[PDB]
């Protein structure tokens, strides 16, 4: 038929991106267990600044859900190329006019830049009304990050519920955590808050908070609790506030999508999701 | 008529729990439902009567929920087949043959997600996480599923002993993953959940492998705080709960969505809070 187009996004240690050496292929690494890294070409924006364009550079893709790729088009006996979403972004709703459009991995899988979504992209109901989710791939939440020595005792600390400029706290802009402290509206005094210093990528955020430049990043733990098992000055405090998968993203008509269900399904039965998880997740401390 | 649902459950306590109905005046009360359970005259007949029983629970708030929100009645049963699921001689049972077969629309209980009812039945959204975890009394030391005590029981003397409760999602997991565990094991067989937490308690078993979500809830609730899940109650085969639907069922897509909102508006934090709470 086609090769199908998969987009993703950096975001460690689901997906690492580096460049490409010299000769335009991927240096050959090896994983903490000594096997081969699997690594993958994947087109993306060499500016990632914002209003800035998008012209794209071969990279080197990589991590969990990379893997996860490979292992589901050996499965199912599909090709694809994997592309880098365009304005960085996971993706929300947002008011254009009285129109709505969906911006990230979600408006580019809407709108057939992608085929499918292959990231550590959050189950929820306003992402499932427009596209499909597969069963979840991993299991996590939300949690928060702070520079090693900061108490705040989690979500109901009053510096984040009774919240001022002498504490700063942040998620990432058009990301699921967005859409979570937008949506409820016992959650608008901290979303307020927010809104003011959400970061354009966790990357930043994580770097922001070990520069003493914002002081909490709300986030997913299966990301935070690995960024704090490998950068001994930050940590996570509350635990998990929330609860929620990351799942495969379709359109609602794709063919792929019952097979797509059942083979994660069945990694997970067969530990294939927990070799996944000791390569990559925990294994560190 | 088309708005109205052939519903099948299974007790299982928290999620699910069956009482007696009050003799007068036959109604459910509180926060209870009524659910029907066929019950055999004797067992030399297929003679049998419908009995009404009241059922409440975790699962079953989730229900009323549903019903409330996706707009459908329903009649509630009890299954009488068999239990979760088993595929038997190529023949589910249990809640997920009552799908397969179409006497209900939908099961709601501690009903597990995976691949090989995924085949038969259409699952709605993890709505309670799940999997397999492992039940000891404090200290002891195993690693978890994969532990060598566990693979190779024989490799200690004495052997470890560890049983489940046949014919679910465990037995099934570990029948496919681990086989000279799986036919060590089924001398442990345990007829439920109660009589396994005795088998702990009192030195007849020195591990329980089960659903977590149940066994996580045991361990929160019991008396002396003495039996733990492994791991501060980590999950093999990480997987939850799921309403099972029939094959291309209608009401998927609004039950799902249902679900989620639950979740995003944390409508599902406050049913924990009310059911799945324990002093340890
Ligand atoms: N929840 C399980 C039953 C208990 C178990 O086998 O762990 C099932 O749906 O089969």
């Amino acid at each position: 038929s086609t090769r199908l187009k998969i987009v993703t996004i950096h975001q460690e240690p689901f997906v690492y991106v580096k460049p490409t050496m010299s000769d335009g292929t991927c240096k050959e690494e090896f994983t903490v267990n000594g096997d081969p890294v699997k690594k993958v070409i994947c087109t993306g924006p060499n500016d990632t600044s914002p209003g800035s364009p998008r012209h794209t550079v071969p990279q080197c893709c990589y991590g969990f859900c990379i893997d996860l790729l490979i292992k589901l088009a050996r499965t199912m006996n599909f090709t694809y190329e994997v592309h880098l979403v365009a304005d960085g972004k996971f993706g929300t709703q947002e008011r254009v006019s009285n129109k709505k459009e969906w911006n990230g991995m979600m408006g580019e899988l809407l709108s057939g830049q992608a085929d499918m979504i292959v990231a550590p992209l959050t189950i929820n109901n306003e992402r499932a009304q427009y596209i499909e989710f597969s069963k979840p791939f991993k299991y996590q939440g939300l949690t928060i990050l702070v520079k090693k020595g900061t108490r705040i005792t989690g979500i109901n600390d009053p510096r984040l519920r009774n919240p001022s400029d002498k504490f700063i706290y942040a998620t990432v802009k058009q990301s699921s955590v967005d859409i979570y402290f937008r949506r409820q509206v016992e959650l608008s005094t901290m979303y307020r808050h927010m809104e003011k210093h959400n970061y354009e990528s966790a990357a930043e955020a994580i770097q922001a908070v070990r520069d003493n430049k914002l002081h909490a990043f709300i986030w997913d733990s299966a990301v935070l609790e690995f960024e704090a098992s490998q950068k001994c000055d930050l940590v996570t405090t509350g635990e998990l506030f929330f609860r929620s998968g990351f799942g495969i993203g379709m359109r609602k008509d794709s063919p792929w999508k019952q097979n797509v269900s059942l083979s994660i399904l069945k990694s997970h039965e067969n530990g294939f999701m927990e070799d996944l998880d000791k390569t990559w997740v925990r294994y560190q401390e | 008529d088309d708005n109205h649902l052939s519903i099948v459950t299974l007790e299982e306590r928290p999620f699910v729990i069956v009482e007696d109905i009050d003799p007068l005046t036959e109604t459910c009360v509180r926060n209870t439902v009524p659910c029907r359970k066929f019950v055999k005259i004797n067992n030399s007949t297929n003679e049998g009567m419908n009995v009404k029983k009241c059922c409440k629970g975790f699962c079953i708030d989730i229900l009323k929920k549903l019903s409330r929100t996706v707009k459908f009645t329903y009649d509630l049963y009890l299954v009488t087949n068999g239990k979760h699921g088993k595929k038997v001689n190529n023949v589910w049972n249990g809640m997920i043959g009552e799908v397969v077969y179409q006497r209900a629309v939908m099961a709601v209980g501690s009903l597990t997600i995976n691949e090989e009812r995924s085949e038969v039945v259409d699952f709605s959204v993890p709505f309670v996480e799940t999997g397999i975890s492992v039940m000891v009394s404090r200290g002891t030391q195993v690693t978890g599923l994969s532990d060598k005590k566990f693979q190779r029981p024989h490799d200690y003397s004495p052997p470890f002993r560890f049983g489940t409760v046949p014919n679910g999602s465990t037995e099934r997991n570990i029948r496919n993953n681990y086989p000279y565990m799986h036919q060590y094991m089924t001398r442990f067989n345990q007829r439920g959940v109660e009589d396994a937490l005795v088998s702990l308690k009192t030195g007849k078993l020195d591990a329980f492998i089960y659903d977590a979500a149940v066994l996580n809830y045991m361990a929160r609730k019991d008396e002396g705080c003495k039996l733990v899940t492994i791991g501060s109650g980590y999950i093999f085969a990480t997987t939850g709960y799921g309403i099972a639907l029939q094959k291309g069922s209608p009401w998927k897509r609004q039950i799902d969505l249902a679900l989620l909102q639950f979740v995003g508006d944390g409508e599902m934090e406050e049913l924990e809070t009310l059911w799945l709470t324990g002093i340890c």
